[PDB]
């Protein structure tokens, strides 16, 4: 929500992205986050997460609904693989707009 | 036991259950702290409906139901008539025919009249007492014996 | 998919099928070409079902005069709405291909209660509500005096299906029940009775057990029609269970009274008939001299004669004298007895109730209480319960028993007294099906070996084999922890069940384990009073408070609302990032009923071997005359409850769709070989030694690597 505040008034030709680096694989929220997943898909905003030891279900779901991807780490050399390779421009989908 | 209790006392049988319901022709509930109240005063006579017993009429008995203990007396005392075994009988309907017969004649003399039983009874007597009845009663203890063990 | 199977071709509409696919097909084929009733084991939850399905269809075409049809059951009707749904896509599959329709039909049966569309029976959800309330709408009675059209509320879906579903049935198609529903209301026929009569012509139906196993409904829509069929029971593991509990009568205190007030209600609907209508109602009589469903099986039911009660005084006479030696034996204060033959010789000797009438008790009341044009059996209900019961005993006792329970169990002294008539062995009651059928496949998951399942049912097998599911990914990565951080065995014995420290030991592992495992866990206990004992430990201790903060915790309980309602939230829970644990029991019907598939139920924990408390008298028959007769060891068929019923609330894990997952089991004793042995070969063969007996943090740790590995893609 904090992310999606800041990244509303942001311009459209932009690509909003978040990458959320989950460690604890608990969720505790004042809402339901399958209703902010809605929002997240009309605002465009690409989530990809990464979780650490960790295949959470709801974050499975974040990623692949909102087009993001998601990952578990296999160890250390593998994180910074995975960080590298988020370090390039996601290719635009349909959705995105020039 | 789980009667509430006598019509006429029940203290000793809601307490404890050792009490045990005597039969009589009256198929009439009793407990024996009453059936001494029986003795002392007409020796054999039903308290409320004042039925004559001959020698207190009083058995043992554990159905809380009078009319199952009649019917189970009055069976008990059929039985001894029309024991023949089924296979004496090849006619199919025969087999159980004379049961249906039986049947009747205990629900006959369960309520209504039993002169006309007690007749038919005797015209029975005199045909199955020779052949039929002593050879009944007396397989009914092989068989028992060999069926107990 | 065209697979050029050994037999012949067979169709498959999946693009692929794993090794264990192609020999389970080949078994199949073996079995069917034998033409011989066998056992088989599969794994996977789903995948079997349409691997079977399509061999048999297969088969059916190869072959159409070797089997008339399939007869395919499954435990549950929400489990076998999943199987309809498999054969819906496998025959549009198989019409695709071939470019038209077949004649092929495939339905499924379920009970009027689920079905209808009867407004009055919709509001009411009890099954013996609906069966009453539908007979007194489809009454004979009720069809004659519809005949006058007087003015009474006739069911007129029964009415039209006689008229135009006689004549005309459905051609083809595959109908689930909602759909057929759906079907009935459009045609103002009955989903129910359409169904039931196109079953003499229809290639695939499926029902489950209790519509196939017991005497009283199963026979009459499991008629000699299927001579030679293909019946099949999946994951029908706990077969011996239902056979017998289809057989088991139980009677209390409480029916007994509610039999004594039907039966007054029956002698005085008796006098006001005769009042009224006696001539008419009594040509009864005259068709009964000539000569609720009976419980005797096709070869056992007799009808020669109804016996010397040919009227309705006499019965009901019959039945007062039933009922008082009943009422008196139960009230008997004493330790429990057993007596199949003896309790038959002195009910006979006490009140002179001869076996042969008592045989015909139940038939005869079928019989003289549709006379009386009754409003509905459900009231007199308990009373048929007790006739079932008066000729069940008088039928057979050679492989059953007696008992009677003064006292409850849970109970220092209470006054409800409980008569079981509990069977021994399923044999007796699942004769007829493999004797009338040329084949029956009993195809189950998490199988405990098959070895035992001849012993229990008198069938010779034709093959015996175990598929061990095979993926590129190991899918399932079982583990057994018997030592705790304390290195203390920690061995759910009864003497150990009381021990603090192997409960802590309990406690901590289920903590790290939450720790670790993602969204959704679900916890097995052995009993409801050893779970709350541990629950209410760790309550005391800060283990349970810890729990909780690092992910939700639900319970089960006796109560069927609160278990719907705890396990709605549980998958709600799941959902979202909160996660679950689910402490539940192996014999709740929970455990049975749920499935547990991806992101449901990941790591599945065991705590405590499952055992059935050794007090429960109605299991001493049952396992002491398996001792006797078949010679099964005590300890070997106890152990095999055990194991089945372990493997049955653990195998649910890897439904389907290769969903990781783990199964770990908190007892040392799962690593005693013979546990190891009795173990579902594919679970077991995963299994190996260097995980066999690793410590609670040992297991952790391995726990957290493998659900590392599985979370990256194929
Ligand atoms: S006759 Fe058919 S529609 Fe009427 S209550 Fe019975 S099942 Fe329902
Ligand atoms: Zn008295
Ligand atoms: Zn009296």
């Amino acid at each position: 929500s904090i992310a999606m505040q800041t990244l509303k008034h942001m311009p459209g030709h932009t690509s909003r992205e978040v990458l959320i680096i989950f460690s604890s694989l608990t969720t505790c929220d004042p809402s339901n986050i399958y209703d902010l997943i809605k929002t997240l898909k009309a605002a465009k905003i690409r989530v990809s997460v990464i979780g650490l030891s960790a295949e959470v279900r709801v974050c499975t779901v974040l990623a692949r609904e909102t087009g993001g991807t998601y990952h578990v780490i296999l160890d250390e050399s593998h994180y910074k693989e995975l960080l590298t390779h988020h370090v390039s421009p996601p290719p635009a989908s349909s959705s995105s707009e020039c | 036991m789980d009667d509430q209790g006598c019509p006429r006392c029940k203290t000793t049988k809601y307490r404890n259950p050792s009490l045990k319901l005597m039969v009589n022709v009256c198929g009439h509930t009793l407990c024996e702290s009453c059936v001494d109240l029986l003795f002392v005063r007409g020796a054999g006579n039903c308290p409320e409906c004042g039925t004559p017993l001959r020698k207190s009429n009083f058995r043992v008995q554990l159905f809380e139901d009078p009319t199952v203990d009649k019917e189970v007396e009055i069976r008990k005392k059929v039985l001894k008539i029309y024991n023949k075994r089924e296979e004496d009988f090849p006619s199919l309907r025969e087999y159980n025919d004379f049961l249906e017969e039986v049947e009747e004649i205990v629900f006959n003399l369960t309520n209504n009249v039993d002169l006309d039983n007690t007749k038919k009874k005797m015209e029975i007597y005199q045909k199955e007492n020779k052949d039929v009845i002593q050879k009944n009663k007396l397989k009914l203890t092989r068989e028992q014996e060999e069926l107990e063990e | 998919m065209k697979l050029n199977v050994d037999g012949l071709l067979v169709y498959f509409p999946y693009d692929y099928i794993y090794p264990e696919q192609f020999s389970y097909m080949r078994e199949l084929k073996r079995t069917l070409d034998a033409k011989g009733h066998g056992v088989l084991e599969m794994p996977s939850g789903t995948g079997k079902t349409v691997s079977l399905l399509a061999l048999i269809m297969a088969y059916q075409r190869a072959y159409p005069l070797e089997v008339t049809k399939l007869i395919y059951c499954s435990r549950t009707v929400p489990e076998i709405e999943k199987v309809i749904e498999e054969l819906r896509k496998l025959l549009n599959f198989y019409e695709k291909q071939e470019g038209e329709k077949l004649p092929f039909l495939g339905l499924a049966l379920s009970s009027r209660k689920n079905l209808c569309i009867h407004p009055e029976v919709t509001p009411l959800r009890f099954g013996k509500d609906v069966d009453g309330k539908c007979h007194s709408l489809t009454a004979s009675y009720v069809r004659a005096q519809y005949q006058h059209d007087t003015s009474l509320p006739h069911c007129r879906f029964y009415e039209e299906f006689d008229a135009h579903g006689r004549e005309v049935p459905l051609p083809a198609g595959i109908y689930n029940l909602d759909d057929l529903k759906a079907l009935g209301r459009r045609q103002g026929w009955c989903p129910y009775f359409l169904a039931r009569y196109s079953i003499l012509h229809a290639n695939v139906v499926v029902y489950s057990y209790h519509y196939l196993l017991d005497p009283k409904i199963a026979d009459l829509v499991s008629k000699e029609l299927a001579r030679k069929a293909v019946v099949v029971f999946d994951e029908a593991h706990n077969i011996d269970n239902v056979c017998i509990d289809s057989m088991s009568v139980n009677l209390t205190r409480r029916t007994l009274d509610r039999c004594q007030g039907n039966l007054e209600t029956l002698q005085k609907t008796v006098l006001r008939i005769k009042e009224t209508d006696e001539q008419r109602l009594r040509d009864e009589y005259r068709r009964l001299v000539e000569g609720a469903n009976p419980v005797l099986p096709d070869e056992v039911l007799q009808e020669a004669v109804p016996g010397s009660i040919r009227t309705a005084e006499h019965f009901l006479g019959f039945l007062r004298r039933l009922l008082e030696y009943v009422k008196w034996r139960l009230r008997v204060q004493h330790v429990v007895q057993e007596s199949p033959p003896a309790f038959l010789s002195g009910l006979a000797q006490r009140v002179c109730i001869q076996r042969k009438p008592l045989r015909f008790c139940a038939e005869r009341l079928r019989s003289l209480l549709h006379t009386l044009e009754i409003t509905d059996l459900a009231d007199f209900s308990p009373l048929t319960l007790l006739a079932n019961f008066a000729t069940l005993v008088s039928t057979y006792a050679k492989g059953f028993t007696i008992i009677i329970e003064p006292f409850d169990d849970r109970t220092p002294t209470i006054a409800n007294p409980i008569l079981h008539f509990s069977c021994m062995d399923a044999s007796l009651a699942i004769k007829p099906v493999f004797e009338r059928f040329q084949s029956v496949i009993i195809t189950s998951g998490t199988l405990s070996p098959l070895d035992i399942y001849p012993k229990i049912l008198d069938f010779h097998p034709v093959t015996m084999a175990t598929f061990t599911m095979t993926l590129a990914r190991v899918c399932l990565c079982p583990m057994i922890i018997g030592r705790g951080n304390d290195q203390v065995a920690i061995s759910s014995k009864f003497e150990t069940r009381e021990d603090i420290a192997v409960i802590r030991n309990y406690g901590n592992l289920l903590l790290e384990m939450s720790a670790v495992v993602p969204d959704g866990i679900v916890a097995f206990f052995t009993s409801y009073q050893y779970m709350e004992s541990t629950v209410a430990s760790w309550y005391e201790q800060g283990i349970l408070e810890n729990i909780q903060r690092n992910k939700l915790l639900f319970i089960e309980t006796q109560d069927g609302a609160e278990t719907s309602v705890a396990l709605e939230k549980y998958q709600e829970a799941c959902e979202n990032g909160r996660g679950a644990i689910l402490l539940s029991v192996a014999r709740g019907k929970v455990s049975e009923g749920i499935d547990f598939v991806h992101h449901y139920g990941r790591a599945v924990i065991m705590f405590g071997v499952p055992y059935v408390y050794t007090q429960s008298r109605i299991l001493k028959a049952r396992l002491e005359y398996l001792r006797d007769q078949f010679q099964i060891r005590e300890n070997d068929f106890l152990t095999f409850d055990a194991m089945r019923h372990a493997a049955q609330c653990v195998g649910r894990a890897i439904r389907g769709k290769t969903d990781y997952g783990l199964m770990v089991f908190a007892d040392k004793r799962f690593a005693r070989g013979d546990k190891r042995g009795k173990l579902p070969r594919w679970i077991q063969e995963h299994l190996t030694d260097a995980n066999l007996n690793l410590t609670v943090d040992e297991g952790v740790q391995v726990a957290k690597y493998f659900l590392r590995q599985m979370a990256q893609p194929f």
